[PDB]
C-alpha cells in the first residue's frame, strides 16, 4: 500500500487503488515531471540532490527523511520520528544540502 | 570523585533510569534467556506449584507484602498456577493486553477470544495476570510490553 | 448462603481443540436445569473428569456455609465449617469478563461470565436470569463434586 | 527581564535536580547548616534529598535564555516531578 | 559515519525558551520533534476517526440524544431527562462532533494513507482502563457521568496542555499546531458517546 | 511537432497564472483553470506558423492590493535570449511604466543578459524562468509544504516573540525553486506549513539569501 494510490471513497473509507507505476534507473526529475499522462504531484526521486535542484530546500528536507526513514526501517526497525528530523533540519536548516561531512 | 558527580549520575544515568530509551520509545533491557524461557514455561496453564514450592519461590520475591495467596485449586490438594505467582511479582496495579507468539490469527475472530484454548492472549488486570504464557512479546523491550508498561 | 450458581453439568466433550496441555484438559459441558454452557479448565492430572460424566458445580462468593466474606489469602489453619467439605474439586477464581447479548436499547437475555482460576479459565453462558451474582473482578469458588 | 513573568517551564528540570543535589549536598558536606530535621541521616545526598522534598533548599537556579536574559527560579518555587 | 554525526549534531540542544538550536544560536527548530515532548515518554496509540467511514464515524462518534431508551441504558435518570430536555447541553454535543468531523479532516489531510498507528505521548486507552479498575467501574450499570461534564472537562484539559506559552496570536498559532494530534486524539478518544457507552466511567 | 508546442505552451500560461494567483496579483478565474481547448480558442493552434506567436501569449497583470504594481510575462522567441531583447522589453516596460517581470525562456539566456538583469536591479526586478520549469507548477509536489510569503509587520512579531535575530532563522537560498517561484528578495522570511506526523502542524520560518 505504501505504492498503490490511496484514496478516500464517497463513503468516507480508505481505498488502496491498484495501479501501474513506474521506476526508472536513471533520474531527470525536472523532464519527467513535464510529461504528458504523468502524475507531477506524487513523482518522486531517491536522489536528494535533484529535488533540492528542481522542488527546493523543503522539498528536500521531506525527502530526505523520507529516505532515511526508508533505510531504517528496511530490517524492520524503528527509530523516533524527532531524531530523523534532528538529523534532516541539521542537514537542511541553512538552505543548502550540508553533508555531514 | 565528588558530591556533584555522584549526585549527577545517581539522578540522570542510573540504570532504573535507563529502562526506556529515547531512541524507539521502548525498553532498551527487558528478560533474557534463561529467565525468558523459565517464564514461559512457569506461565503456561499447567504450572501447578506446591505449598513448599511456593513459599520457596516467595522467599525470593522482594516486593512480598508477606500474604500467601489463595490458591488457585484448593481441593484434592491446594496448589498454586504460576500465573498466580507471577501476579504477586508483577507490581502496582497495571494493565495490559499482549498475545504470546504461537497466538493463531484466526482466534481472535472465532469464539474463545476471551477464553483462549492455546492460553495464548496475554491479560494483565490490575497487576494479576489473569491469563496468558508471558514471553518476548511481553516481557522483552519491544513497545507496550509489561516491562514498558511498568516503568 | 453465599452461593451464585448452583448447577448439575455433564461432561459433553474434553478438549474439542485437542490437547493443549498435558495435566489440565478442557471440558464443554451443558446442564439440564438450567440449560448453561460451561467451558472449563481442570487440572485432569489430580482430578480426572472423563467422557460423559456428570457433576454438580456450584459458583460461590465464599467457602463459610454462613454468609461471610473471604479475605483472599490462604488460610490453611481454618477451622470454621467451609462448604469445600461438601465437594471433590475446588478452585478459586475472579471473574473478568462478562458478556450479553444485549444491544443499545434492549438488556442482555443471555449472559456470558468468563472466570480465572489462576489462569485454568471458565466460561458460564446461558439465561441472564442465573447470571445475576456474577461482577467482574469478583472472587468466586468453584465446588466442583462427581456424581453417579 | 520582567520577573512577573516567567516564560520557562514551572517545572524543575532533571539536570536542574541533578545538579542543585550535588551542589547542596556538596554544601551539606562542607558543614553547611541543614534546612530540614535529620532522624539518623549522616550522608549529604540522603539530607539534599530531604531538603528538596521538603522544598528547603536554599539555592535559586538562574536559567539563561537564547537571547542572553535568564530568570532566576527558588528550588521551592519549581515542581519536583521525580 | 556515528563519529560524522555526533560532530555534526553535538552541540544542538533544547533551550530554556523550549526552542531546539546549535551552538551558533541558530534555530534548528521551534520546538524539539516539531512537538515538544521527549522521546521516552511517548508511545504508540492508534487515531479512532481516521480509518472509520462516513457512517461508521457517525454512528461510533455522534452522541445520540433522540435515543430515550438507549440513554436510559447508558446514564442515569437525571441525566437522561437533562439531556433531553435541555437544548443548550444538545447544541454542546453537536458542534463537539462538529469538530469531531473537522478533526477528522485535518487527520484524512496529514496521514493520506490510511495508518492510525501514531506515537503520542500519553496511552489513553490505558488511562481510561486504569480508571475503570480503580473505582470500579460497572460497565453493565448506567454511569452518573454527564455528558456535558465530558465536554467541558476535555476543553479544559486541552487547554492545560501547554507546548508554547504565551496569549499572543502567533502563540496560539505555535501552541494549536504543537498539540493538535494529541488533542485530536484527545478528543476522539474522550468523546462524550465513547465515555457514555464504551468507557462507562463515572 | 505542433499540438505538442501549443500544449506546452498552454501549461506555460497555466503555471504562470497560478504563480501570478500565488504572488498575489489579480488572475481572474477563468484564466486560473483554462481549458486546453479555450487556449486554442483564444490563442490558436498552430504556434509553429504564428498562430500564436509567444509575443502574444504576453501577460499583464496587477497585485491585489496596488492596482499600480502590476507585473509582466514575456515569452521570447528566440531560444537563447540575448541581452539585446532584456534590452527592448525592457524599453518597453519603462514606457509602459512597469516595475516587475517574467521572462520565459525556451532554451537559456546568455551570460550578458543574466548579468544585466541582475546589475539594473533597484530600477526594474525582473526574473528569469525556463519554459522546462513552468511546465509543473512544483507548488502542488507532495513534497512541497505550503509556503507563505510574511509582512515585515508579521517578520517583527515573529522576532520579537522569539526574541531573535534574522540571523538565527533557518535559512533558504534566493534562488530556490520556491523562493523563485514565489519572487522573493533577500532579508524576506517565508513561513513555511507542513504537516507533522508528531504534531498534527508544524510552522518554520525561513530567512530568504
Amino acid at each position: 500500500d505504501n505504492k498503490k494510490k490511496i484514496i478516500i471513497t464517497e463513503d468516507g473509507e480508505f481505498k488502496a487503488l491498484q495501479e501501474w507505476i513506474l521506476e526508472t534507473d536513471g533520474v531527470s526529475l525536472m523532464r519527467v515531471l513535464s510529461e504528458k499522462d504523468v502524475d507531477p504531484v506524487r513523482t518522486t526521486s531517491n536522489d536528494i540532490v535533484e529535488i533540492f535542484t528542481v522542488l527546493g530546500i523543503e522539498a528536500v528536507r521531506k525527502a530526505l527523511e523520507r529516505e532515511l526513514y526508508h533505510v531504517i526501517s528496511f530490517d524492520g526497525s524503528y527509530v523516533n520520528y524527532r531524531h530523523l528530523a534532528l538529523l534532516c533540519d541539521t542537514m537542511t536548516c541553512r538552505g543548502h544540502l550540508m553533508a555531514i561531512t | 570523585q565528588s558530591l556533584e558527580t555522584r549526585a549527577e549520575i545517581q539522578e540522570l544515568a542510573m540504570v532504573p533510569r535507563m529502562i526506556v530509551t529515547p531512541q524507539s520509545n521502548r525498553p532498551v533491557m527487558g528478560i533474557v534467556q534463561d529467565t525468558l524461557t523459565a517464564v514461559r514455561k512457569f506461565t503456561k496453564r499447567d504450572v501447578f506449584l506446591e505449598r513448599g514450592e511456593v513459599m520457596n519461590l516467595l522467599m525470593f520475591l522482594s516486593t512480598w507484602d508477606g500474604k500467601v495467596p489463595q490458591p488457585a485449586i484448593l481441593k484434592p490438594r491446594p496448589l498454586w498456577t504460576g500465573k498466580q505467582i507471577f501476579s504477586l511479582i508483577i507490581p502496582g496495579h497495571i494493565n495490559c493486553i499482549r498475545t504470546h507468539s504461537t497466538h493463531p490469527d484466526d482466534e481472535d475472530s472465532g469464539p474463545y477470544k476471551h477464553i483462549s484454548p492455546g492460553d495464548t492472549k496475554v491479560v494483565v488486570e490490575n497487576g494479576e495476570l489473569i491469563m496468558g504464557i508471558l514471553c518476548k512479546k511481553s516481557l522483552g523491550t519491544s513497545a507496550g510490553s509489561l516491562v514498558h508498561i511498568s516503568y | 448462603a453465599g452461593i451464585l450458581f448452583e448447577d448439575i453439568f455433564d461432561v459433553k466433550d474434553i478438549d474439542p481443540e485437542g490437547k493443549k496441555f498435558d495435566r489440565v484438559s478442557r471440558l464443554h459441558c451443558e446442564s439440564e436445569s438450567f440449560k448453561m454452557d460451561l467451558i472449563l479448565d481442570v487440572n485432569i492430572q489430580i482430578y480426572p473428569v472423563d467422557l460423559g460424566d456428570k457433576f454438580r458445580l456450584v459458583i460461590a462468593s465464599t467457602l463459610y456455609e454462613d454468609g461471610t466474606l473471604d479475605d483472599g489469602e490462604y488460610n490453611p489453619t481454618d477451622d470454621r465449617p467451609s462448604r469445600a467439605d461438601q465437594f471433590e474439586y475446588v478452585m478459586y477464581g475472579k471473574v473478568y469478563r462478562i458478556e450479553g447479548d444485549e444491544t443499545s436499547t434492549e438488556a442482555a437475555t443471555r449472559l456470558s461470565a468468563y472466570v480465572s482460576y489462576g489462569g485454568l479459565l471458565m466460561r458460564l453462558q446461558g439465561d441472564a436470569n442465573n447470571l445475576h451474582g456474577f461482577e467482574v473482578d469478583s472472587r468466586v469458588y468453584l465446588l466442583m463434586k462427581k456424581l453417579a | 527581564q520582567a520577573n512577573q513573568k516567567r516564560i520557562t517551564t514551572p517545572y524543575m528540570t532533571k539536570y536542574e535536580r541533578a545538579r542543585v543535589l550535588g551542589t547542596r549536598a556538596l554544601q551539606i558536606a562542607m558543614c553547611a547548616p541543614v534546612m530540614v530535621e535529620l532522624e539518623g541521616e549522616t550522608d549529604p545526598l540522603l539530607i539534599a534529598m530531604k531538603e528538596l522534598k521538603a522544598r528547603k533548599i536554599p539555592i535559586i537556579i538562574r536559567r539563561y535564555l537564547p537571547d542572553g536574559s535568564y530568570e532566576d527560579w527558588g528550588v521551592d518555587e519549581l515542581i519536583i516531578s521525580d | 559515519i556515528q563519529r560524522r554525526l555526533i560532530k555534526s549534531m553535538e552541540s544542538v540542544m533544547v533551550k530554556y525558551d523550549a526552542t531546539v538550536r546549535n551552538s551558533i544560536n541558530q534555530v534548528v527548530q521551534l520546538r524539539y520533534g516539531e512537538d515538544g515532548l521527549a522521546g521516552e515518554s511517548v508511545e504508540f496509540q492508534n487515531l479512532a476517526t481516521l480509518k472509520p467511514s462516513n457512517k461508521a464515524f457517525e454512528k461510533k462518534f455522534r452522541f445520540d440524544y433522540t435515543n430515550e431508551r438507549a440513554l436510559r441504558r447508558t446514564l442515569q435518570e437525571d441525566l437522561v431527562k437533562d439531556v433531553l430536555s435541555n437544548a443548550h447541553i444538545q447544541n454542546e454535543l453537536e458542534r463537539e462532533f462538529e469538530r469531531m468531523r473537522e478533526d477528522r479532516e485535518v487527520l484524512r489531510v496529514i496521514f493520506p494513507t490510511g495508518d492510525s498507528k501514531v506515537v503520542l505521548p500519553c496511552n489513553l486507552l490505558r488511562m481510561i482502563w486504569n480508571a475503570q479498575k480503580i473505582f470500579h467501574i460497572n460497565p453493565r450499570l448506567p454511569s452518573d457521568l454527564h455528558p456535558i461534564k465530558v465536554v467541558e472537562g476535555v476543553k479544559e484539559l486541552s487547554k492545560k496542555l501547554v507546548i508554547v506559552n504565551g496569549d499572543d496570536p502567533l502563540s496560539r498559532q505555535a501552541q494549536e499546531n504543537a498539540t493538535l494530534l494529541f488533542n485530536i486524539h484527545l478528543r476522539s478518544t474522550l468523546c462524550s458517546r465513547r465515555m457514555a457507552e464504551e468507557f462507562r466511567l463515572s | 511537432d505542433d499540438e505538442e508546442e501549443t500544449y506546452r505552451l498552454w501549461k506555460i500560461r497555466k503555471t504562470i497564472m497560478q504563480l501570478c494567483h500565488d504572488r498575489g496579483y489579480l488572475v481572474t478565474q477563468d484564466e486560473l483553470d483554462q481549458t486546453l481547448e479555450e487556449f486554442k480558442a483564444q490563442f490558436g493552434d498552430k504556434p509553429s506558423e504564428g498562430r500564436p506567436r509567444r509575443t502574444d501569449l504576453t501577460v499583464l497583470v496587477a497585485h491585489n492590493d496596488d492596482p499600480t504594481d502590476q507585473m509582466f510575462v514575456f515569452f521570447p522567441e528566440e531560444p537563447k535570449v540575448g541581452i539585446k531583447t532584456i534590452k527592448v522589453y525592457c524599453q518597453r516596460m519603462q514606457e509602459e511604466n512597469i516595475t516587475r517581470a517574467l521572462i520565459v525562456v525556451q532554451q537559456g539566456m546568455t551570460p550578458s543578459a543574466k548579468q544585466s538583469l541582475v546589475d539594473m536591479a533597484p530600477k526594474y526586478i525582473l526574473e528569469q524562468f525556463l519554459q522546462q520549469e513552468l511546465l509543473i507548477n512544483i507548488t502542488e509536489h507532495e513534497l512541497v509544504p505550503e509556503h507563505v510569503v510574511m509582512t515585515k509587520e508579521e517578520v517583527t512579531e515573529l522576532l520579537a516573540r522569539y526574541k531573535l535575530r534574522e540571523n538565527q532563522l533557518p535559512r533558504i537560498q534566493a534562488g530556490d525553486p520556491v523562493a523563485r517561484y514565489f519572487g522573493i528578495k533577500r532579508g524576506q522570511v517565508v513561513k513555511i506549513i507542513r504537516p507533522s506526523e508528531t504534531a498534527g502542524r508544524y510552522i518554520t520560518y525561513r530567512l530568504v539569501q
